[PDB]
RNA sequence: AACGAUAAAAGAAGUGAGAAUCUUCUUCGCCGUAAGGACAAGGGUUCCUGGGGAAGGGUCGUCCGCCCAGGGAAAGUCGGGACCUAAGGUGAGGCCGAACGGCGCAGCCGAUGGACAGCAGGUCAAGAUUCCUGCACCGAUCAUGUGGAGUGAUGGAGGGACGCAUUACGCUAUCCAAUGCCAAGCUAUGGCUAUGCUGGUUGGUACGCUCAAGGGCGAUCGGGUCAGAAAAUCUACCGGUCACAUGCCUCAGACGUAUCGGGAGCUUCCUCGGAAGCGAAGUUGGAAACGCGACGGUGCCAAGAAAAGCUUCUAAACGUUGAAACAUGAUUGCCCGUACCGCAAACCGACACAGGUGUCCGAGUGUCAAUGCACUAAGGCGCGCGAGAGAACCCUCGUUAAGGAACUUUGCAAUCUCACCCCGUAACUUCGGAAGAAGGGGUCCCCACGCUUCGCGUGGGGCGCAGUGAAUAGGCCCAGGCGACUGUUUACCAAAAUCACAGCACUCUGCCAACACGAACAGUGGACGUAUAGGGUGUGACGCCUGCCCGGUGCCGGAA
RNA sequence: GAAACGAUGACUGAAUCCGCGCGGACCACCGCGCAAGGCUAAAUACUCCCAGUGACCGAUAGCGCAUAGUACCGUGAGGG
RNA sequence: CGAGCUGGAGAUACGCUUUGACUCGGGGAUGUCCGAAUGGGGAAACCCACCUCGUAAGAGGUAUCCGCAAGGAUGGGAACUCAGGGAACUGAAACAUCUCAGUACCUGAAGGAGAAGAAAGAGAAUUCGAUUCCGUUAGUAGCGGCGAGCGAACCCGGAU
């Protein structure tokens, strides 16, 4: 427990609701983690401790290089405590050593990867993930996304040898009703057991079936959401 | 000057009966921060002032007329003196 | 018809034009985790004194929370402000907008939280950590001495910084017992005669090689450039050195001495009942916090504000003759609140309304325990109509021959059961449970004996109809529908088979994500998250499962 | 609408005297006027305030008010 | 201005008035606190600062926007004026055009008045000749689910 900002619950925005739900808690604060981790590159740090944190589900490496100063970073599946992280081109592509793609042997199975340089980590980072590399191209690498997706990118940007785990969401039960409190107010309502007036599947004397729709009027079972623009041409695969 | 600020004497029966022992007590002004006060009154009856303590007071009354009332707000203060007791004789009153 | 809860009232005496209804006395009865006490908020003078007697007071009223007049409220340290910050509010300069205006970093406002210097008594008719009395503490400003030198920021670091459950040890507040101590007297009804009865039986401060559980702890040297924007004689990291034990540092509290106060009562005057002066003892044994020691121990996951004060550290800086710091004197101390009601005739309910209101204190005896239940201290109160009568009927209760669900839509209602020991306890079961299953027994008093003590066991004895002897105090079982479960809901006719739920499934979403609020290529929420994530929809523990029909609509893809 | 001209958000984009606009699509002819700079009395409107008047009222009328936006009701806007 | 005055108040006391009070006219001086409010905070009338002038008491400045600078602006006005934005009931015996209306309401700006104004005009006479207002033309021309219904201008008279 150490050096962290507060953090505040807040399930909507200036007027009204706007994320239905979500308002349990517990007061969880906020510890900074080191993503893009660049301007560190160059400095040798160690393991000293893997805490465990809220608003994650990824364990926390606690390192520390020698300059001094201490920096919370993701815990990859592996590390254990005391070992050596290192950052900047120049690393042993290891557990915990930040190395950009472009010196990322193919096979390679990675997480913590940005999508531009610097502006910090970006995908892989959510408690057991794996992106591996595909085969570099030109200035972009070919990366399989936990899902099952390809994009390029430019080898420009780090990424954290090895995949998070922080166990893993498979049996963890959260055991009967209320630990979801523990988290997040009670969740979804059956809008089919609501009123015509409040949403599409209200009313009807009995029990209903009709149209699939969202709260609004879209549908929501394989409608496409996303749109035409640029990063369009940077993907390969959506579906599936 | 000094003249100024009191309002006038506190007469009430305690406060005379808390003159027998040197304690003096007057109204003086709603604002009149306890220094001030302090001040005015060594410099009108020449003397200083071991202590002090004052309180402001509302007011409400009537005896008739659909004219209610509304209060009137004074600020009885009371002051102590050295040893050398007494002021003027508006004292043995 | 009503006079607003069925907690009762009686007599005497007094006042008065007039009193059931005011005052005094003596009794009775009701509350006592309160119907006592202290605040908050809210209300304001409702407080005290003297008058009053229209109207208000469900009745009288000579009285009142009502009317009139006067009085009352006192703080360097208690709360708040001149200090801090949270949500949120606002917001120069910025981003947006038909107008009005919408957002927004720093900054600022903003407690309900942080921080911070006093205690013990006395006492106006009415105030009190505010006034007095005793002794104390804090800051500030000056003088004197000591000192002999730096002092050290709107900046860095350290720290303030913080959960839930359970738990060891010492202690106090507080409470209990006694042929302890002090004081007052009397006792008679049959007895006691005091080893009876009643009452009191220490609070503050200062010193004491006194006792004392518990609790806290690295310092130092150096290294490195890459860390704290910078600087550092600070902080972090690296390593060296001694950090077993321990050791220190600190003492909740007790004890002794001193001293200040208080102390049952005593005495005196009396204008009728206050006023004044004085004063004893302070033991041994037992219990004991939700507090104190302390930011104690263990365990647990859903993983538990910020900011200033504070501690150290430099920048800059004036200064190293006269510094910072200590002490001893002195002077100094601002504004606002402090009366009274405050679980209630003083606040919200149109009424002095059977309701509603946050926090704290909350005695004793008995009963495993207890903030339960019964009685009762302190204290508070008998509820602002009263008297008779003793019919029908209505409400709230007690008992009821014989029968025992025959009642009736339904055993609705009302009984039975009813606590704590011991013995005993089915199907079925996710092996937890079903269980307090079901059923049976005990339970008081005396004495001896032994036990871990309050208490209890063993044996004998005793009394009644009866011994959790009075109050609190499960009726039980078989079988089926629905829903798995705890939970949630129609404030004022529906609590449920409703909703939610853990679990499952489909699908959308590549991250300025899908999605949603919005005048807006602003801002923001999703998320300071990133696909084992987030959105949407349906299903709803667990178990065995879940088929056939894509013509039609939709959704995806193809696409001449 | 056959519908001109004025106006403007969006794209465009001219001339200048043997020049430019219009005279209700459109053309010629005929005709009236010169746009893309500006300031300007006066007659016009209303009525908080003032005076005068009234085949206006004279107290359930007249203003809500012989005065009060008070009492009283509402958390408030507000009503009164 | 000349006997009275001492406010409504209907009261008592004290008093003031020809070196003409009082009252009426007309200029000055004072004018706490709040309020655009503007030293900073603020749940209005309260709470806290600072700099300067200084006997201290006490005085004054301390807001944002335009401008060297004077100096101007922020606020408030019953209705009237223009402007930006702009309903629905209702009619049409229903209703979507259309009507009700560009009215009601909101907002901005302004004054005592505004707005408009000195012609790339209207008109058919080769006429008038800034704007505005009243009369008339006329309910004519025309607009219109050519339904409901809406409704000009020139000329001419007059204010100026
Ligand atoms: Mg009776
Ligand atoms: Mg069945
Ligand atoms: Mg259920
Ligand atoms: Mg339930
Ligand atoms: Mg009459
Ligand atoms: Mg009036």
């Amino acid at each position: 427990l150490t050096e962290a900002l507060p953090k505040t619950g807040g399930r909507n925005n200036r007027g009204r609701i706007t994320s239905r739900f979500i308002g349990g808690g517990h007061k969880r604060l906020y510890r900074i983690i080191d993503f893009k981790r660049r301007d560190k590159s160059g400095v040798n740090a160690k393991v000293a401790a893997i805490e465990y944190d809220p608003n994650r589900s990824a364990r926390i490496a606690l390192l520390h290089y020698a300059d001094g100063e201490k920096r919370y970073i993701l815990a990859p599946e592996g590390l254990t405590v005391g070992a050596t992280v290192n950052a900047g081109p120049e690393a042993e592509p290891k557990l915990g050593n930040a190395l950009p793609l472009r010196f990322v042997p193919v096979g390679a199975v990675v997480h913590a990867l940005e999508l531009v340089p610097g502006k910090g980590a970006q995908l892989a980072r959510s408690a057991g993930t794996s992106v591996q590399v595909q085969g570099k191209e030109s200035d972009y690498v070919i990366v399989r996304l936990p899902s099952g997706e390809l994009r390029r990118v430019h080898s420009e940007c780090y990424a954290t040898i090895g995949a998070v785990g922080n166990a893993e969401h498979k049996n963890i039960v959260l055991g009967k009703a209320g630990r979801s409190r523990w988290l997040g107010r009670k969740p979804h309502q059956r809008g089919s057991a609501m009123n015509p007036v409040d949403h599409p599947h209200g009313g009807g004397e009995g029990r209903t079936g009709a149209g699939r729709v969202p709260v609004t009027p879209w549908g929501k079972p394989t409608k496409g959401l996303k749109t035409r623009r640029k990063r369009k041409t940077s993907d390969r695969f959506i579906v599936t | 000057s000094h003249y100024d600020i009191l309002q006038a004497p506190v007469i009430s029966e305690k406060a005379y009966s808390a003159m027998e022992r040197g304690v003096y007590s007057f109204w003086v002004s709603p604002k009149a921060t306890k220094t001030e006060i302090k001040d005015a009154i060594q410099q009108a009856f020449g003397v200083r002032v071991i202590g002090i303590s004052t309180m402001n007071v509302p007011g409400k009354r009537k005896r008739v007329g659909r004219f209610i009332g509304q209060r009137n707000d004074r600020k009885k203060a009371i002051v102590r003196l050295a040893e050398g007791q007494s002021i003027e004789a508006l004292a043995g009153q």
